[PDB]
């Protein structure tokens, strides 16, 4: 923080109901209240901040392209396992 | 184990079964990859292959270690799965060489804890507080899931994290890894005369200090009108960086 | 009919309502102003107004505590304290895609 | 090489950190709160962000 | 042999290999900490040393 201030219910100069204000808010602070109220309104969606946190070791988003390539391989090798195999049986014809 | 993620370390040990298993099933199943033992007689009825499932599970963990094997894969239906899995392995160990060759160079020293988030589940780290203060009474009197879960602790540790004076409480960290609870202010006058000492986390409470006056007294609306004006001139501000700071902390590597 | 109106604001005004015995009547601010001095006349313009010449009487909103408004209404304790902050991107990553490698 | 200069690299965390570098832009809200606060302060930090 | 056991820790150390290639799964576990103890030592010696 740079500068410290507060927002405060105002009331007309020189009023006796600023007092009672004055208790009131006193008291739903430390019953815990206001920190219920500005938890249900400020947040309301929890973000994804334990997702990366800079990601201090490689992952998936990082090498994870290897996996692709790796599966792209198998792929390829069984549609030459099945293209191979019928080679063979041509040439007993 | 760290400069590769565990969600790494576990999908190449699910790649090395995984491929391991394919090279079993394409063998098997291919013409091509059909040997004799001992070519003397070359009839059949005596032809057999190579690749077992203790062999096939040898050339992936073989591969793996950059040691190789002796199976060397015939048909080009094998081969490709031979081929993949050696590129396979020069980018995990190229990128596990790399990675481990960042920390050794630029070390970032992180803390365990950032907040009482995290500090609410670990009990290894012990909790503290004032004995019957301020802070005490504020996570008896809670109702918060993170703030009664930490009374839970020092409840059942009083006599043992539950120190009764904040000297005592500053030499228990300087002690023990202790993870004593108190004022934020004090926080600040501690750690800018104690450079083996920090502020994890923000603010758990949102109380004030204040000039007391007596009951009604009319001198509270003056004092109320002085105050702003030095909030906004900045005085109080030059007196908090007079009384709070007074040494300029280091550390380098 | 009063109950336009949904917020932070509204729900600490229903428990100032329950403890302390009223029943609220929100009434919004013609000028959508907080109050600040006009410099030409010195008269005030917005909520800070209304309170003045007492057309309302409570003023549960956003309305930062300060010297020059603490002269002319009286305020209530901070119910929450805030300061200025830095508002600011993060830090963009690298963009490695999927083939960093 | 790549990731030990991804690694070293640091953000900014403060305003002092930020009154220095120039080539990050400053901001504020057209005569706020904010702006008002920065015209009238006096602190070695804070005159030369109103610069 | 007692030779060739000694041939096989040095030749899988220094990342060359030999030729004894174990075959039961007694001996390839054996065969197999081994490689994998090998690259952490010298990945570790590289990165080090850089
Ligand atoms: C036959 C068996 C196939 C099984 C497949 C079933 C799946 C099981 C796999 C099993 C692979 C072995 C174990 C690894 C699993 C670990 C988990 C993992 O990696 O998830 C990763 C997926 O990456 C994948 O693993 C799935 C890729 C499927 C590609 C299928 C081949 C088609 C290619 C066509 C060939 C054409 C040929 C033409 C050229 C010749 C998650 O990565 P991502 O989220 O997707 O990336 C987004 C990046 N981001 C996160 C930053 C946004
Ligand atoms: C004796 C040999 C002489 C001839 C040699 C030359 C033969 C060359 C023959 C084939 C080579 C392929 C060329 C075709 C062009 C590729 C474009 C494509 O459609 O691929 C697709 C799939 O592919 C991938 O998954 C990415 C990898 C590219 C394929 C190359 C793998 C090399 C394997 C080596 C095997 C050895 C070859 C064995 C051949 C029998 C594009 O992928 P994608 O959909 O964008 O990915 C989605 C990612 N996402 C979900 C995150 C979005
Ligand atoms: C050069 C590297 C790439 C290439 C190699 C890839 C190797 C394989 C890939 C991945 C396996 C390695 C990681 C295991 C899975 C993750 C579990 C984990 O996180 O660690 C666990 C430990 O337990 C172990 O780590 C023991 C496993 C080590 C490998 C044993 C050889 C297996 C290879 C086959 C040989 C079989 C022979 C078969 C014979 C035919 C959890 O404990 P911890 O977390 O450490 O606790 C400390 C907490 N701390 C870390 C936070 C301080
Ligand atoms: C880096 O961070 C370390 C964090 O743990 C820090 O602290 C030292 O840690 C060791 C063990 O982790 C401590 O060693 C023992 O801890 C027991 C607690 O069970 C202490 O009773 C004891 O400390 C002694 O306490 C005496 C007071 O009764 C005191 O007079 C003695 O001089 C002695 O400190 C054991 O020594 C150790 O205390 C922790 N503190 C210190 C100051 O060593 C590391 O010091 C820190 N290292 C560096 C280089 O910064
Ligand atoms: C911090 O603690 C260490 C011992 O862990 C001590 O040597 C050092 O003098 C202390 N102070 C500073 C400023 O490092």
């Amino acid at each position: 923080l740079i500068d410290s201030k507060g927002y405060g219910v105002g009331t007309p100069m020189g009023s006796p109901y600023r007092d009672k204000i004055t208790i009131a808010i006193l008291q739903l602070q430390e019953e815990g209240k206001l920190h219920m109220m500005k938890e249900k309104w400020w947040r309301g969606n929890g973000c994804p901040e334990e997702e990366s946190k800079e990601a201090s070791a490689l992952g998936v988003q990082n090498i994870g392209g290897i996996f692709i390539v790796l599966a792209a391989g198998l792929v390829l090798s069984v549609f030459v396992a099945v293209g191979e195999f019928l080679y063979k049986s041509k040439k007993n014809a | 184990l760290n400069p590769l993620s565990p969600d790494i370390w576990m999908y190449v040990l699910l790649a090395c079964l995984g491929v391991s298993c394919v090279l079993f099933v394409i063998a098997r199943f291919s013409p091509y990859e059909w040997y004799n033992p001992h070519p003397c007689n070359p009839d059949s009825d005596v032809v057999e292959n190579n690749f077992t499932l203790l062999n096939s599970f040898w050339f992936g963990v073989g591969a793996l270690m950059q040691q190789g094997s002796e199976l060397m894969p015939k048909a080009l239906s094998t081969r490709i799965v031979g081929g993949i899995w050696w590129f396979f392995t020069l980018i995990i160990i190229s990128s596990y060489t790399a990675n481990l060759a960042a920390f050794l160079t630029v070390e970032r020293m992180e803390s365990p804890i950032d907040s009482a988030d995290d500090l609410a589940k670990q009990t290894k780290i012990e909790y503290g507080a004032v004995e019957d203060g301020a802070t005490m009474t504020f996570f008896k009197k809670s109702k918060i899931s993170t703030y009664d879960k930490m009374w839970a602790f020092m409840s059942s540790r009083r006599q043992s994290v539950l120190v009764k004076s904040n000297e005592e409480g500053i030499q228990r960290v300087l002690t023990s890894d202790y993870a004593f609870l108190m004022e934020s202010t004090t926080i600040e006058f501690v750690t800018q005369r104690n450079c083996n000492l920090t502020q994890i986390g923000g603010l758990i409470d949102s109380k004030g200090y204040g000039v007391g006056t007596p009951m009604g007294s009319p001198y509270r609306d003056k004092i109320t009108i002085a105050i702003l004006q030095l909030q906004e001139e900045g005085k109080l501000h030059m007196m908090k960086e007079k009384w709070w700071r007074g040494n300029g902390c280091p550390e380098e590597e | 009919g009063n109950d336009r109106f949904e917020g932070y604001c509204i729900d600490l005004l229903r428990e100032l309502s329950t403890i302390l015995g009223f029943t609220y009547e929100i009434r919004l601010v013609e000028d959508g102003k907080y109050g600040a001095q006009d410099d030409v006349n010195g008269q005030w313009n917005g909520m800070v107004r209304e309170l003045i010449d007492h057309k309302a009487d409570l003023a549960v909103a956003p309305l930062a505590i300060t010297y020059v408004r603490e002269k002319v209404i009286d305020f209530s304790k901070p119910f929450m304290t805030l300061g200025i902050s830095i508002l600011y991107r993060k830090p963009n990553g690298t963009n490695p895609g999927v083939f960093s490698f």
